[PDB]
């Protein structure tokens, strides 16, 4: 019954069903490179400049079990996933607490409540109106029954003493819906992305609560076992990224960590089919208006939900932005069941901003002027992030470490929860080795048995091996020559070099630096490629040809090219 | 005249690019014979292009198609497969009134129902300029989108600026001999030829 | 019309009783010349921070005062350009006159506009030094920090930058904090010498100056940045620096009853700078249209970037330069530090042309470098290795130049080409031969016809690597042989300078009897 | 050859 | 027909191999009874 | 000013031998010349005991002087800088690395 199978989806639906659409071998050697490329990109694979390969890969992608799943259901009237534990909206109330400003300062005003119907609760919200516009007021400590103080949520211009302010008693609460995805916003919902302000659609939740029926509850989780594939030669076969867990991105500045996020949620959102959250804190303004712009020409924007507390805003809402976008990821998982992907840039900011707060409203500070609740509030943003039977939370946060001072509180306090460890290194970028991940000084829990194969282990464990003992051999190459080397460590530093060379890789999203086509390689071609050089079986080939490819046949494929080249040439 | 049909016919420098545009699959089977024996790399714009589309096992939706010759263009593309190069990107109406036109954003290739194609989409016009950039022969015939609709003109347009900005180029179709007089697209083009049967058969 | 009287005069802050609606920074008025801002404030009383003194005026406990209800506003005059100002727009040394009627009158303390309102920045801004229009481009509306330690030649860098708009269309903003008076003079000085004083402003805040001034310099020189950018232009704006700033927040907040945070600063330092700075970049033709380029400056001690205001400022700004007292005792000029610096646009923000001829720099300076350092423990080295040597000494003659000293863009791009190609490695210590190079390209580029326009096509037209091929072969080469050899004889007798120049035109003839005639330097056709 | 594709 | 039957028993054999090697219910883990 | 000038020689007391103390670095912001002086060289009995690497001037200009002094300066600091630079190899590897 095709109109009744049919009759169960919207056309928005059925066009999104039409990628999972099974296409023979008979049918697929009749396509044209021009056709084979749409498809490939359409199916995040990225683009092949072969017939036979992209055939191949097109085919791998089909026979893939969950691919024959998604297009089996495909044909089939629609099944809805019944939420059990969904988010609830807050409750309809009225404004039934009003007050007035009584002492100024910056970033922090004190209130005195007149007209109460209950009495004030912690962290709830005043509004106060001043030419029109609304401004929001976290509550912090209440001095005794009529007296509390506050800290703004956006901007303080406007507030003076005795400004009227009313509140609901609750904290603040942002609208969450599917129409979410490709929009921009900030933590307190306010519309970033055009002047008119169109609202969204949804219902009103409040991020800061939690909705457990009871603290046991916390512990029926899912311990992470399963790897998130990425596309990327070196992270998939050194440093595989948990399903469930948290990786963060490590470096200085301009190492290159926000062009792997833009990498990671493209091939998220195409090659994994999932629903992708960004959560800027402290999220520069250029920057922002850069992403979205190249997040809406790359076609990753209308499945992306942008919140940016931005660099310019109060302490008190570059706060809030890593909570509404835990909140948003949580509405995404509970309410529909869909695997979120949630992207955090940048956690050093998210501890500046906790820690400008504490020192705001008077309180003594720690070491190193840091806040005394420092390990609370990492521990309270990082535990909402897991895996339960609706879904999957993984999260992938980029980091700044001041100075490269790794013993840093805020870096100490962030590796308490880090599954995944990914270190970028300046040298190597500048040496142009993209994207400039350093292999030896990251690690990854997820790098065992109980999650990889002996295969995977042995390839790995034996490439570490080797760009170590390279490492260790070019001081000496530098200091005596290459003659001194004995017979063996020539071998051995002429692997190491080509290893180190082809964990390179060009990226989709950096085809606007250097102008190269992205790839996507999949984790069985890159460790038979590293099987292969890690056996001396290309050791007859030039170093040059082993930077930014994809796969080992094509550094074989140019280098038979190029010496057909040559012998015609003569 | 014969500088064109017949002494450009003979020996003509590497490489060499045609472009057919048509509404009909049977309508120019001939020229395909005279013009794969000639011509190796051809674009292909039109209603034969979804006929082509729906030959290959593409989803074609509510386009008109001629079910005739679907096993003739199985043929045409079994012997000889790296040579068309058939557009990915279709705008789309309901009807077919020249209304507000509508993608189909993932999968482009499948052009679901309830819809018809009459015009290339942005990316086939990127990737019909980048097949167009490296040629040294162009030989216009026809309009590979539907020229009569004002919403689904973009692509002639933006085909003959291409050939035009950028090597002979010239015009061998009655129909691209009319688009070239509402667009004024005889920059490159040294001369049209208007010949209808008269073109098919000196293409033949 | 005053409400409010005196009640306390503490560590030059003002204590005001009296029924008022007081606002955070609100403007409160002693007298028709005489003001100050709030800094906290009650339901009856607040305190305040007097910006400016006058000798008649003489406040004491009991004195009236009004409170204006509205926050700082500085008016916008007609001789702002050319002029060294205050806080309050009184014109310290003018070269006009001032008609008294404002253009307008900005708020110095307005919110960032929002990201919907920016527009991509791709547009290159001319530092006029070549290390940085080539390796650390610096585009139009991008926020560069420049961080060193003292006397590096901070300054100097920012100099340069203002120097180098003299033929562009980029209004500079000097904003001085707590500077020393004889060294603004000078600055003056040097930027009516060099012509750019007719679109330069200074706004000065000396280091006697109140702390209340001194705070609010740089908020009054970004609304002046506004004001001009509102009607579509292109502002450069430089903070001299933002160190002396934080420590006037700093003073002021201690001096109120702040409590201290990390380093005794107030707990909102970092938000005072950042909503500061994230008021410049360039915006779409909906908001304005123009573009703010800011360049703050920043001092550490002994090297130690690990400090909060440094920090903080590396947090908020899109680049660094470091400039390296290592580097300026090696002899390096400007002291710049290429391995520390960072700039996250890159070739965004470079020409097509310069993008270029600028391809891969970075990494051979850095090899070159390492090569270098390691040079005296190791013995041998391959030939590999000589010529990295040799590119990299060419590679560090050439990114050296003298103060206030201009080079243009396209200049810098025939140079690093030339680099590239391998024609700058046969000189070495006398850097005549590259003198004697700049000197003609400049004039070539900058004089000739059909050098303005080979200057246009390198300007807007990003030409492919045979076109630049035809005109290095067909006119840069012949006339760089030609004046080589009649300026450094016994380049002739260098083996590497005879292979380099056997396959180009010996022009000689002409350009002599152009030398004869008169022409400068450069000129190589007289078409009319 | 289609058949070796 | 869109899914082989031998494709089929090898999901069944990965998802039984990822079922034994992750446990998510206490419940399914061997216990020794007291005697 | 045009009446006369007024030219300040001053010395600066640094605490603790600590350089980076809010006293020091308030004084350096107002030196056109600045002349920092060693403990380690004036123990080993050179006099006056003023450390070129760490000093600065900002009369060497071509304002001020001529084109040979400040090439005299420059190299002079250049080889003192590479010569403290040496002396550390020498200590550590021995004289015959060199
Ligand atoms: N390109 C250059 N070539 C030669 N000398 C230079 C150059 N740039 C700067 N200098 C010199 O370096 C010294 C420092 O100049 P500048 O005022 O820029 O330093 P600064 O880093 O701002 O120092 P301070 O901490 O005193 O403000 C001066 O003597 C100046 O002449
Ligand atoms: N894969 C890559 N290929 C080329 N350039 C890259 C890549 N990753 C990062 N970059 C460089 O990094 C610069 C931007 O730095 P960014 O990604 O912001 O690093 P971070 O966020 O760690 O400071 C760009 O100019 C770009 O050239
Ligand atoms: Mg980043
Ligand atoms: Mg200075």
């Amino acid at each position: 019954d095709p109109e009744f199978v049919a009759s169960t989806y919207t056309e928005e639906e059925i066009i999104h069903n039409l990628l999972f659409k099974l296409y023979s071998v008979e049918q697929l050697a009749l396509f044209t490179i021009d056709q084979l490329n749409a498809l490939l990109f359409a199916r995040g694979l990225g683009l092949e400049k072969n017939k036979v390969r992209a055939i191949k890969s097109l085919l791998t992608l089909q026979t893939s079990y969950e691919f024959m799943e998604k297009s089996q259901a495909a044909l089939l009237p629609k099944v809805s996933f019944n939420p059990t534990n969904p988010l609830k909206p807050i409750e309809e109330k009225e404004f039934t607490i009003f007050g007035e400003i009584v002492e100024i300062r910056s970033q922090v005003y004190k209130i005195r409540i007149d007209k109460a119907e209950e009495e004030v609760l912690p962290k709830v919200i005043f509004y106060a109106d001043v030419n029109g516009k609304e401004i929001q007021l976290e509550v912090a400590d209440i001095f005794d029954k009529n007296l509390v103080s506050t800290f703004v949520l956006g901007n303080e211009t406007g507030l003076k003493i005795g400004t009227k302010v009313k509140s609901k008693n609750q904290s603040y609460a942002i609208k969450i819906s599917k129409r979410l995805l490709g929009r921009v916003i900030d933590p307190i919902g306010k519309i970033l992305d055009d002047s008119i302000a169109t609202p969204v659609h949804g219902n009103m939740y409040a991020p800061l609560e939690m909705q457990h029926d009871s603290e046991a509850t916390r512990y029926v989780v899912s311990p992470k076992n399963a790897i998130l594939e990425t596309g990327i030669k070196v992270i998939d076969v050194l440093l595989p990224i948990p399903k469930g867990g948290k990786t963060g991105l490590l470096g200085g500045a301009g190492v290159g960590k926000t062009v792997i996020v833009q990498e990671l949620i493209n091939a998220f959102i195409k090659f994994h089919d999932g629903v992708s959250v960004f959560a800027g804190i402290g999220e520069r303004i250029r920057e922002g208006h850069e992403l979205w712009k190249e997040a809406e020409a790359l076609g990753f924007l209308n499945k992306t939900a942008f919140i940016f507390g931005q660099m310019n805003e109060s302490p008190g809402l570059r706060f809030r932005s890593g909570i509404s976008g835990v909140k948003v990821a949580e509405y995404f998982r509970n309410n529909l069941g869909k695997s979120v992907l949630l992207f955090m840039d940048n956690i050093f900011r998210y501890v500046q901003a906790g820690s400008e707060i504490s020192s705001l409203l008077e309180k003594t500070p720690s070491a190193v002027g840091y806040q005394p609740t420092l390990f609370s509030e990492m521990g309270q943003l990082q535990e909402r992030i897991n895996s339960t039977k609706d879904g999957d939370i993984t999260s992938i946060q980029a980091m700044y470490i001041p100075a490269d001072d790794f013993t840093d509180p805020a870096a100490v306090a962030a590796f308490a929860h880090f599954d995944s460890t990914i270190i970028l290194s300046r040298q190597l970028a500048a040496e142009g080795v993209y994207p400039a991940i350093d292999p030896l000084e990251s690690n990854s829990k997820m790098l065992s048995i109980k999650y990889t194969s002996r295969e995977h282990l042995d390839i790995a464990k034996k490439t570490v091996q080797t760009l170590e003992k390279t490492k260790t051999l070019e001081d000496i190459i530098n200091i005596l020559g290459f003659d001194a080397l004995s017979e063996d460590d020539k071998k051995v530093v002429e692997v190491g070099r080509r290893l180190k060379w082809f964990l390179t890789q060009p990226f989709v999203v950096a085809e606007k630096f250097s102008g190269v086509p992205g790839k996507f390689v999949r984790l069985k071609d890159s460790l038979k490629g590293i099987k292969t050089i890690l056996d001396g079986d290309l050791n007859h080939i030039p170093v040059s040809y082993f930077s930014f490819v994809g796969v080992v046949e094509e550094i074989i494929e140019k280098f038979n090219l190029d010496a057909k080249k040559e012998a015609l040439k003569n | 005249e014969i500088k064109n049909l017949d002494k450009a016919l003979s020996r003509p420098e590497r490489p060499i690019v045609a472009i057919l545009g048509g509404a009909k699959v049977s309508d120019k089977i001939g020229v395909l014979n005279n013009l794969l024996k000639y011509v190796d790399k051809i674009i292909i714009g039109g209603a034969m292009a979804y006929t082509f589309l729906a030959a290959q096992g593409i989803g074609i939706g509510k386009s008109l198609v001629e079910e005739d010759k679907i096993d003739l263009a199985r043929e045409y593309l079994k012997n000889n497969l790296d040579k068309f190069v058939l557009p990915i990107d279709y705008a789309l109406a309901k009807d077919f009134e020249d209304v507000k036109p509508f993608y189909n954003l993932e999968n482009t290739l499948e052009i679901p129902n309830g819809y018809m194609g009459l015009d290339i989409g942005p990316k086939s016009i990127e990737v019909f300029k980048k097949y167009i950039k490296d040629a040294k022969t162009i030989l216009w015939n026809g309009p590979l989108g539907v020229t009569e609709f004002k919403y689904f003109k973009e692509g002639t347009k933006a085909i003959a600026k291409a050939i035009t900005e950028l090597v002979y180029t010239v015009v061998g179709g009655g129909d691209s001999v009319a688009i070239i007089e509402e667009l004024g697209l005889d920059r490159r083009f040294s001369h049209v030829s208007t010949g209808g049967g008269a073109t098919l058969e000196f293409l033949e | 019309m005053k409400n409010l009287k005196i009640t306390a005069i503490k560590d030059n802050l003002i204590f005001v009783e009296g029924e008022h609606q007081f606002s955070f920074l609100e403007i409160i008025k002693f007298s028709d010349k005489v003001e100050g801002v709030v800094l906290k404030a009650n339901d009856r009383s607040a305190i305040v921070a007097i910006l400016n003194e006058d000798k008649d005026l003489n406040l004491t406990v009991g004195s009236l005062a009004e409170a204006t209800g509205e926050l700082y506003k500085i008016p916008i005059y007609d001789n702002y350009l050319g002029s060294i100002i205050n806080v309050l727009g009184e014109s310290l040394v003018k070269q006009y006159e001032r008609t008294n009627v404002a253009l307008d009158k900005k708020y110095v303390f307005t919110e960032a506009q929002p990201i919907f309102t920016r527009s991509a920045v791709n547009e290159p801004l001319v530092t006029g030094i070549t290390v940085v229009d080539g390796v650390l481009p610096v585009g139009r509306g991008q926020k560069e920090l420049i961080i060193g330690d003292r006397g590096t030649g901070k300054t100097a860098i920012a100099l340069n930058a203002m120097l180098a708009q003299e033929n562009t269309d980029v209004i500079n903003i000097f904003i001085a904090i707590g500077k020393k008076r004889d060294e603004i003079v000078e600055i003056y000085g040097t930027f009516k010498k060099h012509n750019i004083l007719h679109k330069s402003i200074i706004v000065s805040a000396a280091s006697d100056d109140a702390v209340a001034a001194r705070y609010l310099a740089p908020y009054a020189g970004m609304a002046i940045a506004e004001f001009f950018q509102q009607i579509g232009k292109d502002v450069l704006v430089v903070m001299d620096d933002l160190t002396n700033h934080a420590d006037a927040y700093r003073e002021l907040s201690l001096l109120a009853g702040i409590a201290p945070a990390r380093e005794a600063y107030p707990g909102d330092i970092f938000y005072v700078h950042s909503s500061l700075l994230e008021r410049g970049g360039k915006y779409g033709p909906e908001f304005g249209g123009g573009s703010i380029t800011i360049l703050p400056i920043a001092q550490t001690l002994a090297g130690d970037i690990s400090g909060y205001i440094p920090t903080n400022l590396i947090s908020i700004t899109d680049g660094q330069i470091y400039t390296s007292a290592k580097l300026f005792n090696e002899g390096t000029r400007p002291a710049i530090d290429v391995n520390l610096s960072v700039s996250r646009l890159g070739s965004a923000a470079q020409s097509k042309f310069m993008a270029f001829a600028s391809s891969g720099l970075k990494k051979i300076y850095t090899e070159y470098k390492y090569l270098k350092r390691l040079s005296s423990f190791s013995s041998k080295i391959s030939n590999r290795d000589l010529e990295t040597l040799q590119k990299g000494k060419a590679f560090e003659s050439l990114i050296d130049q003298a103060e206030y000293e201009v080079i243009d863009y396209e200049t810098s791009a025939i140079l690093f080409l030339l680099l590239k190609k391998g024609f700058l490695n046969f000189y070495t210590e006398k850097t005549e031969a590259l003198k004697v190079i700049i000197g003609v390209i400049k004039v070539f580029l900058a004089k000739d016809v059909l050098g303005r326009k080979m200057r246009a096509i390198l300007v807007e037209h990003g030409i492919d690597s045979i076109v630049w091929n035809l005109y290095l072969n067909h006119m840069i080469l012949p006339l760089l042989k030609y004046h080589l050899l009649s300026e450094l004889q016994y380049l002739a007798t260098n083996r590497e300078f005879i292979k380099k120049f056997k396959d180009i035109r010996n022009d000689g003839r002409i350009l002599l009897a152009y030398e004869r005639k008169g022409y400068e330097r450069g000129i190589a056709y007289d078409y009319k | 050859n289609y058949e070796e594709l | 027909k869109i899914i082989s039957e031998e494709k089929e028993i090898l999901h069944l054999i990965e998802q039984s191999k990822r079922d034994r090697d992750f446990i998510d219910n206490f419940s399914k883990i061997l216990e020794e009874k007291n005697l």
